[PDB]
């Protein structure tokens, strides 16, 4: 019960073929390329500014998100116990 | 990860359904038995209204990572929304340079007519005086 | 009986003398601003006012020889006030000329990116 | 459009590829308009030095005409 999204998604899974992305940026060639050069410069700037924020930003968060994942995990195993305890009781009852 | 009332790591988290915030069951239970209210917003809340944290149901999840499709899409917003501000830094600075260039080229065009007349007048004074 | 007042006044007087020298040094140098090129100055001439600004640029920057350093604040102020007089209709003629000057190049941008 | 989805992947690739160059071209033009503006400021201040010598040649002429 979805729009166009479902038609191309089901076709991609049935055919077993992922849609091709931009295989351009990585290769390139020295000596149109004035644009390609200026795109590279800006890209690098973004990465570097972004990378710099990310290290410092990453450094600040590099482990703050890891703590959240431990709070998320322990909650699941508490429910594993709560389910374990009910079922055991039921089994015991049946046995008796 | 924290309990908002005490500030500890709660060992039995239960989320309220009036002010959405993760409280420790043993702490919030005593807060409700004191008076039937939510500690933050002071809205009415009972013990049955409070709900423990649970595994969703039957769909299995994975932790929040950079791979995950939704986290990758919200990443590309950050990319473009930051690059859009990068364009303002160059659009605003261009409107100062071209405005200073416009007044500079006007002062150049207003001045070079006076250089042309002094080159005329100082040579005309040399043409006049030398002949006499 | 002055004490640390003559030192404060001497620092205030020495502060005043530095404010007079920096402002009256040069109008273009104090406000804001390239490789040395005598061949570019030789190629551009091959007209007299263009050669005058070329030698002025080579002097301030100091295959590059320096020499010109004798060409004070009062003569520049009267020169600036006179040129301001010569420069709605004057605002539109400056905006149109600025658009004309705003209107080979691709290799410099690619190298600017290679630096980036 | 009805447009194939594998193609929509390569569109988003091309559109980011285009915006990266449309951001680059707009920045090197800003640097060269400021650069060519700085070349005008040197000529502006160099010209008003050349007027001072031309005024002297006119002042020297007005003294000789009087004599």
């Amino acid at each position: 019960t979805d729009i166009m999204r479902n038609e191309f998604e089901r076709l991609a899974a049935r055919q077993p073929i992922e849609l091709l992305s931009m295989k351009r940026y990585e290769l390139p060639a020295p000596s149109e390329c004035v644009n390609n050069s200026m795109a590279q410069l800006e890209h690098q700037a973004v990465r570097i500014e972004n990378l710099e924020l990310m290290s410092q930003h990453g450094c600040n968060a590099w482990k703050v998100y890891n703590e959240n994942l431990v709070h998320m995990i322990e909650h699941a195993q508490k429910e594993l116990q709560k389910l374990r305890k009910h079922i055991q009781d039921l089994n015991w009852q049946r046995k008796n | 990860l924290i309990c908002s009332i005490s500030n500890e790591v709660p060992e039995h988290p239960c989320v309220s359904p009036v002010s959405n915030h993760v409280y420790e069951r043993r702490l919030i239970e005593k807060y409700i038995a004191e008076n039937g209210t939510d500690p933050i917003n002071n809205q009415p809340l009972s013990e049955e209204q409070l709900i423990d944290i649970k595994v969703a149901h039957p769909i299995r999840p994975k932790p929040p990572s950079a791979t995950s499709i939704p986290a990758i899409l919200k990443a590309l917003q950050d990319e473009w929304d930051a690059v859009m501000l990068h364009s303002f830094t160059l659009r605003q600075q261009l409107q100062t340079t071209r405005q200073e260039l416009s007044h500079a080229l006007y002062q150049h065009d207003a001045a070079c007519r006076v250089i042309a007349r002094l080159t005329k007048e100082v040579t005309a004074a040399r043409e006049a005086l030398a002949t006499l | 009986e002055e004490r640390e007042i003559d030192d404060t006044y001497i620092e205030d007087a020495a502060d005043v003398d530095a404010r007079k020298q920096a402002i009256r040094d040069a109008e273009r140098v104090k406000e804001m601003k390239a490789v040395q090129k005598d061949l570019p100055r030789p190629s551009e001439v091959n007209l007299r006012p263009l050669n005058v600004e070329p030698p002025l640029t080579d002097l301030q920057k100091s295959t590059m020889l320096h020499y010109d350093l004798l060409h004070e604040p009062s003569g520049n102020k009267k020169g600036k006030t006179v040129g301001f007089g010569t420069n709605t209709y004057l605002e539109h003629n400056p905006y149109e000329k600025f658009s004309k000057e705003e209107l080979e190049s691709l290799e410099k941008r690619l190298e600017i990116n290679r630096g980036h």
